[PDB]
RNA sequence: CCCCGAGAGGGGGUUUUUUUUUUUUUUUUUU
């Protein structure tokens, strides 16, 4: 039961959107050049995120060394004034957050080729600085960005999204009270494709309508791969024309 | 600042602070600023070119009619853009069949309905869902359009920048529809409002005190009855301070019970104590109705009947629960304020005896409620004699300390008593029994 | 509750009470924990506060992380049985001392060695009817008596003082400062707290020597 | 006189001929008859690319260089390193890559050179002639699968590092060449090897004789007898080198001399540290080097 | 400790699943049958899965309420680990990938799903409450630990009882079993889980740029198919056609259309396994009622 | 320390840095800081916040939340939480930081805790809240800078009811638009390096590796105010130093402050 | 398979300890 216009009979959310438009989604690539190989900083909406890619570099530990392929590590901090009530306990070793390192972990291990980097170690730190809704698909976004800013090699954009389901209505790209108030799915996709990379439900969802809802993600990642693209593009661009 | 999207679609920051638990909260959302909303009328010719389709696959419906009430000049046809106050006050008016029947509803004043009452907002937005050929409601959303929303400037109050908003949807919607001839009337009983057309600087509107634009309608006889209107009771607390009072164990809620074989003693049903607190006087039940849910506050010992600091007053508390053990005597209290009012709209007939018949003009007469729990009302009426032997529905709209009774303005007409259609009528309505035939959307 | 130790009931809550210059004196002892290779006991009266701390210093012993030409060191202080401080103020001061003695340590005579300095406030009574500005002098007394126990080489017998929340440390007869500390104080009182703290370390020195030597 | 400069912005995070680009997943070409190399990989006939870069076509062999990464050694290079650890009868050297490089006790010469003869004994003790910490110069010899590099310092010119001061810059500004070691005004020489690291040291006999004591070649001992003037001249060339990197441009030992005389109008050296001198320098660079076309 | 797989067993197996052959002869859609079986005691459950042995016991205690939930009952499921399934498996290693994924899953198809009524489980509001305990044993491991979990949690839920609790003031009257008879949970929903295990058949250039989609997936993998697999996906449902929780945490990138056909496909099996705990409840009730009559006759 | 050098480059920064005419590898002087770079207001979730970055690629984010609180029963109503990347929440360096800069702002030693203060029963806790992206050297004086910049341009909900709890007892109620700007007086951390006679302020991570000793020392109301603590920048070449060298910083501070608090303070 | 001598010599292919758990807004039946 909710006394706010979630999605009103004008087609119009709490913040102005209808129901199939994307959140301001502004990228930054060479954020900080001094601190690692590669790096992005995200504002997808309200969201925030730093993301830091260390590597591939010599491992501090011998033992930890794979002569096949290279240690991909991903430590996601969320920090705790990331939502408008402080947190006072840390997040470090939250199951939940050891779920969400782990979940990425799994998904660039089959992206980012580690078999052409054996005997090295590519360390990949996070920083959420607000948070706002859909912040596991912005943190997919962010480490796509940053380790392609690294120059390293993978095989296609991964792009992340969430849609919530309100009743029958999808909404794409939900905020935090979007959230709350509904089941929301976050959805991996690889590069212009209908291959899921990452598919995460966690609230109850009629059967019938997952299908629908993934048809919705996966539209609207690709719109978040051609942003992400067009600003890579424009990146590049401009450093050729300086450089050369 | 503000960005512009590829959508032509723009975004700014609403920021708030909401008190919660004697904690203060910065909120903040994020606000898009459309170009895409339609003004929803039959004349319009460049919206339904520029809409989209919901959710669902539907465009929404145009239901403003190209032919709304013409009025005298320089009204003409017009159309009714709402405030805030003349909603919460005359929503019975705002649901009568004989007046109203295009009006458009700000967001920005749907949004304020919903804060100060619940239910009202619903009753609004029913009448724009069940929108007829007799009744058309719409919500134009002025907040999310970029060409009507406005911005606090430096040094103005919310509600001066939403009396400014509402404004400045009128003259959009005055200049939108000058090539069909549409006027709009601005229904407001707000000073402010008049100071900024005076001046007349930027556009001309035009705005009626709710009384003032019932005085320009054609049927403005039958509609005139249902505008919203040493002794002293002691004011209601402030707001903060009940809130602190239940927190702090000083004050407490419960719902109140006045009998008819007795209108001078309230009791209210009290969780911490065993037996019902006795409310003695009229002063103590502060215009409380039966049913009500009220916040009390315990009296001193001695006002018993068979303090300073909130320590003493917690003490007081101790001893009112030892005394209900005892049987002996019995802690009395009084309300303080007034938390959920048991208030619906109340069927009764005017007394015969505050009613002149040699009167022309307007008089004050009284009602008496079908309750026989429920004390008179005051009504402010012309036709007095047309109301004299039948069943009325009146709404209350005030019951300050410096009245001795609640002041109420009539609703609509049932019927004569003692009659099949006006008694059963009656009879139902009282019952809270939904007798209206089934609307479009039902169907 | 917690599943290493025996904390007992979680419904419990601790027992609350309610109701119904000056010349310093203190005791040395060293050489008692047979379990290490140098210890301390200081105990020290005053006033309407008395401490009794002990110190333990475990080295020279192997360093597995890294490679070194000279010798490694490490502090901590750790809570007693009553009085407790802040982890943080436990954490600080302990990096404040080491500063100190990493100025008075010969680490060149210990290449790839560890010495790991312990020091427990085991009874630090408040008698009254930032606190651990006074115990510190006693720290690095105890910490200097339990490095020349142990036999660990030291360049000066490095002592200290405290006077009105300021606390410093000295070497070479007081000529020099291995270390200053100062919390709350008042406004251009140095020169007055540097003298009345090396008159606290003169005495602190000549006590230690008198227990390195006749002891 | 300013004790500070602190540059404020409110409201926001964070300030805000033609090439072939490509990003990784893009289709570059559909032609199988093409041998893939670094930055791409394949499916039958379709060729993508790897990594962010411009595709480059030398003669049939299509591969994609990338805008960015870390130095990648060749075989040949003129590299400055430090020794990250010593183990058995090799120096593991860092240089800047995704893996130390290794240093085998055979290449580097011992004390007493060619004389003396070959010691079990040095291998144990070999931490005294190189230790961790300690830089030198370094030659890539050889390059193993993965490709890690292998160093040799069997030359006088390559040794351990003195007398004088480290910095590095990104190693894309710092290409090969047909020598890597200058002499420059100031009598300071320069060190820029390949892989970014620079080491800019008071000029030596060896420096001189370049272009016109074998049992000394690994003290960490600095010359006792070092000028201000040159230690001064260190510091004005150190800063413009970082000058020249701030601008994303690849440093010359031309444009080093060029900048250091340029910057002499300012007084003070500290003052070659601030971003304005540094754009105003970049510009100054550019310009000249247009004007050469 | 690493398990050590050859060539040829990474050949052979991928090579089989090639030929729609799996080891154990299984199918590539069938589910592995599962045995419940239960203790003396309420709460004792074991769930077995081929070779995969697992132990779920329920247990429950007085305990007071946190201050945000004043009319909420206490409930926590543990998962840890040990050598007795395995010496892959590090004792107390509650931070490993495998292990954090799992503990979430059971915990998001349990707790957060709301299957346990933790409403009834207070007795007096913001004072005293039921504190239920789940605590799963890992005994012999050949994969599908989540799914076994899931079924060893919730047909221990549902076999539970609780001892009758009579509360005045602040006393708590705590009646033994034979005095008064216990009391059972309450389950608003059965959430089952079931896991898909994705194969690779060719190379990872045709699966991000392949036309024809060809990767290979299998219904509650083997110890020895688990360990080959490039991706997983865990769906759970109920009776009650409702997706409880998705997760596709990385892995193998798979087609939407595929995975959707895993939900449908799960949906079967859970149908059944659902019914097949009810009917092994009732019979275990049936069992236990029989006995008391022939205890209390001879009696 | 964290940048690694070899015993010859250290020789020759000694030897360069402990001359009379103390010459710094940038060429800087004695008293000349490194250019910063300052971001403030950019968490609209939060009631401050701010960021700085150094030359060296240094980078630390503040934020400032505020809560209400019985002032009765919560003593310290200024908390600072410290977050090194990389480094444990329990390491040395992290929880030393920590306690540092929580006695630096404590409530009755260098910041006006007046202005927290709502009632006669409630006050404004403000968390301060640390995140160090990246440093080279010992970033206390990073830190203090952001912290300055962050309270500064810091602004709190504005109370609404009455301010004597003790009578009439009103539950705290705020205006739901309106913000107060926290006027307060930040103190500042500087912090000093000790090369055989020598003090420079601003220590570089090269000038620290080879520093005999080093200073922290706070500011606040145009004066020295402790915390004071002498610091080891590294421990391999730790030395004892002379009294006047500890006067000389104390007067270095003194006179070369407000010249950094005046470019700080930037309307 | 890899580096150094022109011809069956020599040198390298990379192993081991440190620090606990929560988590977002007047009965009954037909009417
Ligand atoms: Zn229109």
């Amino acid at each position: 039961m909710s006394r706010l216009e979630i999605y009103s009979p004008e087609g119009l959310r709490l913040d102005g959107r209808r129901w199939n438009e994307l959140r301001r989604f502004e990228s930054s690539i060479n954020t900080h050049p001094h601190a690692a190989d590669g790096s992005s900083y995200m504002e997808q909406g309200n969201n925030k995120i730093i993301t830091l890619v260390k590597g591939p570099k010599e491992p501090r530990l011998k033992s930890q060394m794979d002569t096949s392929k290279a240690l991909l590590n991903v430590s996601v901090n969320i920090t705790k004034f990331s939502k408008f009530e402080r947190s006072k306990s840390s997040h470090k070793n939250e199951r939940r957050v050891l779920e969400i390192q782990t979940s990425l972990v799994r998904m660039f291990e089959k992206n980012v080729m580690l078999n052409i980097y054996p005997r090295t170690v590519i360390d990949i730190e996070i920083h959420v600085l607000e948070q706002d809704g859909g912040i596991m698909g912005s943190l997919i976004n962010g480490i796509t960005l940053a380790l392609i800013d690294a120059g390293i090699s993978m095989f296609d954009y991964i792009s992340g999204i969430s849609v919530g389901l309100y009743d029958t209505t999808p909404l794409l790209d939900t905020n935090s009270l979007e959230e709350n108030a509904m089941s929301t799915v976050t959805l991996g996709v690889v590069g212009k494709s209908e291959k899921l990379s990452l598919l995460l439900v966690e609230d109850k969802i009629p059967l019938d309508r997952l299908e629908n809802v993934l048809a919705i993600g996966i539209a609207g990642a690709h719109r978040v791969r051609d942003l992400m693209d067009e600003e890579l593009r424009k990146h590049a661009q401009k450093r050729v024309s300086n450089a050369s | 600042r503000r960005k512009r999207l590829a959508d032509g679609l723009s975004v700014t920051q609403k920021v708030f602070v909401r008190s919660r638990n004697g904690g203060a909260t910065k909120i903040v959302r994020e606000h898009y600023l459309r170009s895409d909303i339609p003004c929803l009328s039959r004349s319009c010719t460049k919206c339904p070119q520029i809409v989209v389709p919901d959710a669902q696959n539907e465009l929404p419906k145009f239901i403003l009619s190209d032919s709304p009430l013409e009025l005298s000049a320089p009204i003409g046809k017009h159309y009714v853009v709402l405030d805030t106050n003349v909603v919460l006050q005359a929503i019975d008016l705002l649901e009568n069949p004989n007046c109203f029947f295009d009006v458009i509803v700000p967001q920005i004043v749907l949004d304020e309905v919903r804060n100060k009452s619940y239910p009202v907002y619903t009753r609004l937005r029913t009448l724009c869902r069940d929108s007829d050929d007799h009744k058309r409601f719409i919500v134009f959303h002025n907040e999310f359009s970029e060409h009507t929303f406005v911005e606090r400037l430096p040094n103005e109050t919310i509600n001066d920048r939403n009396n400014r908003a509402i404004r400045k949807t009128c003259q959009w919607y005055s200049e939108h529809l000058k090539p069909y001839d549409i006027n709009v009337v601005l229904v407001t009983n707000d000073r402010l409002n008049r100071e900024a057309a005076t001046k007349e600087v930027e556009s001309n509107i035009i705005t009626k005190s709710l009384v003032q634009y019932i005085e320009l309608l054609p049927n403005a006889d039958d509609i005139r009855d249902s505008i919203p209107q040493d002794f002293t009771f002691p004011e209601y607390y402030s707001t903060a301070r009940v809130m602190g009072g239940l927190k702090n164990g000083v004050l407490y809620q419960g719902n109140i019970q006045i009998s008819e074989y007795n209108f001078l003693e309230g009791s209210v049903s009290l969780p911490r104590f065993s037996k019902p607190v006795l409310i003695v006087g009229q002063k103590n039940l502060n215009r409380a109705f039966n049913g009500d849910q009220v916040i009390v506050e315990l009296l001193p010992q001695s006002e018993w009947k068979a303090v300073i600091s909130d320590k003493q007053r917690r003490l007081l508390a101790k001893d009112a629960m030892i005394a209900q053990r005892s049987k002996k005597i019995q802690p009395t209290a009084k309300v303080v304020y007034i938390q959920r009012r048991s208030w619906r709209q109340y069927v009764g007939q005017l007394a015969p005896s505050s009613v002149d018949p040699q009167s022309s003009s307007t008089q004050n007469v009284f009602v008496i409620l079908m309750d026989k729990c429920l004390p008179k009302v005051r009504i402010r009426t012309r036709r007095a004699a047309e109301l004299l032997d039948k069943r009325i529905v009146i709404s209350i709209d005030s019951w300050p300390t410096t009245h001795k009774y609640p002041l109420g303005h009539f609703v609509r007409d049932l019927g004569t008593i003692e009659s099949a259609q006006a008694e059963t009528e009656a009879l139902l309505l009282e019952h809270d029994v939904e007798y209206r035939p089934f609307s479009k959307k039902v169907l | 509750q917690d599943r290493r130790r025996l904390l007992g009931p979680a419904a419990a809550k601790p027992m609350a009470f309610s109701n119904t210059e000056s010349e310093q004196e203190l005791s040395l002892h060293t050489g008692f924990i047979e379990n290490c290779n140098g210890s301390a006991l200081v105990e020290a009266r005053s006033l309407g506060h008395q401490t009794s701390l002990i110190s333990a210093v475990y080295g020279p012993r192997s360093i597995r992380g890294s490679f070194t030409s000279q010798g490694t060191i490490s502090i901590q202080l750790k809570n007693g049985l009553l009085e407790k401080y802040n982890t943080n103020e436990l954490k600080e001061v302990s990096s404040f001392l080491m500063g100190i003695f990493n100025s008075v340590v010969n680490l060149s005579r210990y290449p790839k060695s560890g010495i790991d300095i312990f020091v427990y406030l085991t009874y630090d009574k408040d008698l009254t009817n930032s606190q651990i500005s006074s115990l510190i002098p006693h720290c690095i007394t105890s910490i200097t008596l339990a490095l020349a126990d142990a036999g660990i080489e030291l360049v000066d017998m490095a002592g200290a003082g405290e006077a009105n929340g300021t606390v410093v440390s000295f070497i070479k007869n007081g000529e020099e400062i291995v270390g200053f500390w100062k919390d709350d104080g008042d406004d251009e009182d140095l020169l007055e707290c540097l003298d009345r703290c090396k008159e606290q370390y003169n005495r602190y020195r000549d006590l230690m020597i008198s227990c390195l030597m006749n002891q | 006189s300013e004790v500070i400069t602190i540059t404020k912005r409110n409201g926001a995070f964070q300030n805000s001929s033609d090439s072939q680009i490509v990003t990784p997943g893009e289709l570059v070409t559909d032609d199988p008859i093409w041998m893939r190399g670094h930055g791409t990989y394949f499916l039958d006939n379709m060729t993508y690319s790897s990594v962010a870069g411009t595709v480059s076509r030398v003669n049939r062999l299509l591969s994609v260089i990338p805008l960015k990464g870390r130095y990648a050694p060749e075989t040949g290079d003129h590299v400055v390193g430090r020794i990250a650890e010593v183990g058995n009868k090799r120096w593991k050297v860092d240089i800047g890559g995704k893996q130390h490089a290794v240093l085998m006790l055979g290449s580097v010469n011992l004390p007493g050179g060619i004389l003396r003869r070959k010691s079990e004994s040095d291998e144990l003790q070999m931490r005294s002639f190189l230790k961790e910490g300690d830089l030198l110069n370094a030659e890539v010899q050889s390059l193993f699968q993965d490709g890690s590099a292998s160093l040799h310092t069997r030359s006088l010119k390559y040794g351990k590092l003195r007398n004088g001061m480290f910095c590095q810059v990104p190693s894309s500004l710092i290409v090969r060449a047909k020598n890597h070691t200058h002499n420059l005004p100031g009598n300071i020489t320069v060190v820029l090897g390949v892989n970014g690291y620079i080491w800019l040291r008071k000029t030596s006999q060896m420096d001189l004789a370049r272009d016109t004591s074998s049992w000394q070649i690994y003290s960490d001992e600095n010359d006792p007898s070092i000028s201000n003037n040159i230690r001064q001249a260190i510091c004005r060339y150190a800063n413009v080198i970082k000058a020249l990197a701030f601008c994303e441009i690849g440093i010359t030992q031309q444009r080093i001399v060029s900048a250091y005389e340029a910057s002499m109008v300012y007084s003070n050296v500290g003052e070659l540290i601030e971003k304005n001198v540094m754009e105003s320098i970049g510009s100054d660079i550019l310009t000249a080097e247009k004007m050469r076309g | 400790k690493d398990i050590e797989i050859s060539a040829s067993e990474s050949k052979f197996i991928l090579e089989a699943l090639r030929q729609n052959y799996r080891l154990d002869g299984r199918s590539f859609d069938q589910f592995r049958d599962v045995e419940i079986t239960f203790g003396k005691e309420f709460g004792d459950v074991s769930v077995k899965m081929g070779n995969t042995k697992v132990h779920c016991r329920i247990s429950c205690q007085i305990a007071q309420p946190y201050e945000d939930r004043p009319f909420e009952g206490l409930f926590v499921i543990s998962t840890e680990i040990s050598p007795m399934a395995g010496s892959q498996f590090e004792n107390g290693n509650i931070t490993g990938e495998d292990e954090v994924l799992c503990s979430r899953i059971i915990e998001k198809s349990v707790r957060r799903s709301g299957a346990l009524d933790v409403e009834g489980l207070c007795i007096v509001a913001g004072s005293k409450c039921w504190a239920v305990r789940a605590d799963v044993h890992f005994l012999d491991c050949d994969g599908g630990f989540i799914d076994a979990s899931c079924i060893a949690v919730m047909a221990g839920l549902m076999h539970f009882k609780k001892p009758d609790i009579t509360v005045h003031g602040e006393q708590i009257i705590v009646h033994p079993v034979n005095e008064r008879e216990p009391v059972p949970l309450g389950i608003l929903h059965i959430p089952i889980c079931v896991t898909f295990s994705f194969f690779n058949p060719q190379d990872t250039e045709e699966n991000i740029k392949g036309e024809t989609n060809s990767e290979i997936s299998i219904i509650d993998a083997t110890l020895k198919e688990e360990l080959l697999r490039d991706g997983v996906l865990t769906v759970t449902l109920n009776k009650n056609r409702e997706v409880v929780q998705v997760s596709k945490a990385g892995g193998l990138p798979m087609d939407a259309l595929t995975l959707m056909k895993c939900c449908h496909e799960a949906y079967s099996i859970i149908e059944k396994i659902t019914d097949q705990i009810l009917q092994l409840l009732k019979e275990d009730s049936e069992k236990r009622n029989k006995y008391a009559a022939m205890l209390t006759s001879e009696n | 320390g964290h940048m690694s050098l070899s015993v010859a480059e250290k020789s020759y920064l000694y030897d360069s840095l402990a001359s009379t005419p103390s010459i710094r590898p940038d060429g800087r002087l004695p008293h000349q800081f490194r250019p910063i770079e300052i971001f403030t207001d950019f968490l609209p979730s939060s009631n401050g916040s701010s960021r700085i970055i150094a030359s060296d690629g240094s980078e630390c984010i503040v934020s400032i939340k505020s809560k209400v609180v019985d002032h009765h029963v919560e003593n310290e109503l200024l908390q600072v939480d410290v977050d090194i990347a990389g480094q444990r929440d329990d390491a040395l360096v992290v929880e030393t930081i920590t306690s540092l800069l929580n006695k630096v702002l404590k409530s009755g030693s260098g910041v006006d805790s007046s202005k927290l203060q709502l009632t006669k029963k409630y006050s404004f806790k403000i968390f301060v809240d640390v995140l160090v992206i990246s440093s080279h050297s010992h970033p206390i004086s990073l830190i203090s800078f952001a912290i300055y910049s962050a309270l500064n341009s810091t602004y709190l909900p504005k109370l609404i009811s009455a301010f004597d709890d003790l009578e009439v007892e009103e539950l705290p109620t705020f205006h739901d638009y309106d913000m107060v700007k926290l006027d307060i007086n930040p103190p500042l951390v500087f912090i000093l390096a000790v090369v055989g006679n020598n003090m420079l302020l601003d220590p570089a991570a090269n000038e620290s590796e080879v520093a005999n000793n080093g200073l922290i020392i706070s500011w606040s109301n145009g004066k020295i105010t402790s915390p004071i603590r002498s610091v080891a920048l590294n421990d391999s070449n730790v030395k004892s130093f002379k009294p006047h060298l500890l006067k000389q910083g104390l007067a270095m501070v003194e006179k070369y402050a407000p010249d950094v608090v005046r470019s700080l303070e930037n309307l």
